[PDB]
């Protein structure tokens, strides 16, 4: 399904990991989700002269864009 | 420390006779491609954790 | 040491174990589930999901089950000098059984199928299918 | 004497490839459902259209029987 | 008329297909249950679903047999 | 009530065979539903041209089946 | 007459077909057991449940051997 | 003109016996499509060279067939 | 005494069903076993149960056999 | 010579084993087109050194037939 | 010399299916030979005891058609 | 003076085993290449001392054939 | 008149099946040597065993054949 889809396991071991930490009872769905949050910054390059830089804070556009 | 990591074309360039040995329930080519990103994953998680 | 079954369950936010022996583990492999022992050959499996089910020497009767979202088996055989063959479950996710819901679960369901009522991607729609897939499991294995 | 009794007996002789296709389906079907159990209504669809390809096949065989036996 | 007797004898020939079928389902159900042995129930429905039909097909053959028997 | 029974009797012999070629077929089928059941559009498609061969095979038998009963 | 031994003998080729589905059933117990053997007793079970038709529809087609043998 | 039409029934037989065959090499393709959907062609292409084949069989089978019935 | 003789050895057929049934079963214990070595003896005597039913269908062939050899 | 015309279709019969060894070569033929593609140029060319078999042996198969039917 | 040499070519028949399983457990001794070599002599005794069932049955096949050649 | 062409006939029905086996054999070489081609030469080398008995046997099924129908 | 001819040739059926059990031998040598070429060497030995049995029984069934081609 992901080799077809054009998608990697990682991705959808991720993905899938998140709804199941969706499905967690609270007092530990907090410890969860807590110790799963995202803060990244991607900056791109080309020979020097960066060509974009852009924040992730969610896994799914993380991996999108 | 500098870690020399196996790529797609340094796995397609050998028969990987050294996993003979070890019994795939999916079949070899199949579970690969899927079992080389947990490697890359799991690489840098325990690099990044001994740096950090 | 001993000829039982060096287990180690382990997720990248806590190892659940290390080096426990125990007699016999289940586990969901993606073919089906399967159960691994002492003696079993080498042996590499994916996961999809479901209920481990691990069954320690001292309990022999009694279980410890852990839901599992998606992973790695590694059987390996026993050196000569130790005696004794190791297991390593390696999971993204490890939870317990009793940390499970099975209303969110619906309810994730549910957002699930109304988000990918617009199918238009492959990777959307086999999101759909898969978390269709998880959470029927999720359901079944909660108490 | 009895020649139509003969022939319907031997025309009656693909119900075991009718059974074998049959169970193979349902094995199919079986296994199908064992790996994924989300997706049981698409496989019992297909399942159906076999099994009414099957049935009507060996309805066929049956009515060829009974009419070599009283033609 | 012992001729009439072989026509029915043929046609028990066709059971041991429907057999055949019958083991291969349940075969089919005994590694779907080892596959995935937290649901074994809808496996078990899908394999009397089947033989339904399985037994439906045996016990024609079967009255077909003793039709062309007495006659 | 001669041989032209006899021989569109021993003509149904392939029913078993097309039975057990459509069972094979729409067991791959139903595996590649719950295999990658997103090309479920396509898969069904290959099974019809499959049956576009198979039960046209069968109907050949069948009336071929018929000539030799009125021959 | 002794034609009807002739019959007897072609009531018989059933069973050698019984024994495939008997195999096939057996054999999947077996592969399920060295995969999954925490539940080895409920497959047994489950043979249990197919041998309740096979072994019948083996000895139904003894039974018509000797009935179509003797008379 | 009895003899020829046993003939053309007995020589039916390989019109099943090719329909096991076409029935694998389609669930094959099934399964491919179902391994890597991203190669449809050069799939379809070895399908259909063996369906070419097997029906070339078939179209021997049957033109024997036609030929023993009037010859 | 020729149809007798004909009788029993047309009896004799069921035994390459018996055959491939017990190359199954063992098949099916050289894999588990090749599988997981720990749980041979089960297997074992899962295998040897099997064999059980599989031996008495064999005998019974055989008393038929000498029984259609004789009365 | 009516059982001449028995005889050929006799002949033909084995085609029926042939064309399903045939299919079982494409069948695994397109399974290696779906797990390694890359390599079609090897194995076509194997299907093509069996087919040079298989071809050859369906052609005795013709060629005899046809001498009975006529010799 | 009819019934002799017929009833010991029929008997002769049911090899195949012996030949087919023993070509069924060696085909599993080499993959469970290949999927775990430390147990090969482990796996070997259990395809003499096989043996010792198939072989034995080919026996009294060929003996009982002596025994019909010389009855 | 058929006979000898019957006997020819049957003794050339058994082509389709060795047409069979020789698909299995190049199915399993074109599988066993997908998964490795490095080792080609050996699967190949080994495929051809099996071609150098199953060829032979097919020699014989051809020359005992004609024999029958001279002798 | 032509009863050692046809008792030779029902004889000689067997040899499809002989060659389907050497097919399936050497599918699975050339499978287990893909899967693990560094035993090669051993899988090979118990292919021969398996030979060893076969085409023995093969040479039995052509002994028999010598002897009622000739009473």
């Amino acid at each position: 399904m992901w080799r077809s889809s054009g998608v990697s396991f990682t991705r959808y071991a991720s993905e899938m990991a998140a709804l199941l930490r969706q499905c967690l009872k609270e007092p530990y769905r907090t410890q969860a989700m807590q110790r799963n949050q995202i803060h990244l910054k991607e900056t791109v390059y080309q020979q020097g002269q960066v060509l974009t830089r852009e924040t992730f804070n969610d896994i799914k556009k993380a991996f999108e864009a | 420390l500098t870690l020399n990591v196996l790529t797609p074309t340094q796995a397609a360039q050998s028969a990987k006779e050294q996993l003979n040995t070890f019994e795939f329930e999916p079949e070899k080519t199949d579970v690969w491609k899927d079992l080389q990103d947990f490697y890359y994953a799991c690489t840098v998680f325990g690099c990044m954790l001994d740096n950090i | 040491f001993k000829n039982q079954l060096l287990l180690t369950l382990s997720s990248p936010s806590e190892a659940i174990y290390v080096r426990t022996p125990v007699r016999s583990v289940t586990v969901p492999g993606s073919e089906g589930a399967m159960t691994m022992t002492n003696g079993h050959s080498q042996t590499v499996a994916r996961l999809k999901a479901g209920e481990i089910i691990v069954r320690k020497g001292e309990t022999g009767d009694e279980v410890e089950r852990f839901f599992l979202s998606d992973g790695f088996v590694l059987f390996k055989s026993p050196e000569d000098d130790s005696g004794c063959c190791t297991a390593e479950v390696l999971g993204v996710e490890v939870v317990p059984v009793s940390m499970l819901d099975k209303e969110s679960a619906a309810t994730a369901l549910q957002e699930l199928l109304q988000q990918g009522a617009g199918a238009t991607d492959e990777w959307t729609k086999a999101r759909t299918l898969l978390g269709q897939e998880l959470l029927s499991s999720v359901i079944r294995a909660a108490p | 004497a009895g020649v139509a009794s003969l022939s319907a007996a031997i025309a009656l002789m693909s119900v075991g490839g009718v059974a074998q296709g049959i169970g193979s389906l349902f094995a199919a079907l079986v296994s199908g459902t064992a790996r994924n159990p989300s997706i049981k209504e698409d496989l019992f669809t297909y399942t159906l259209i076999g099994m009414g390809f099957l049935e009507f096949l060996g309805i066929i065989c049956v009515l060829m029987s009974a009419v070599l036996l009283y033609s």
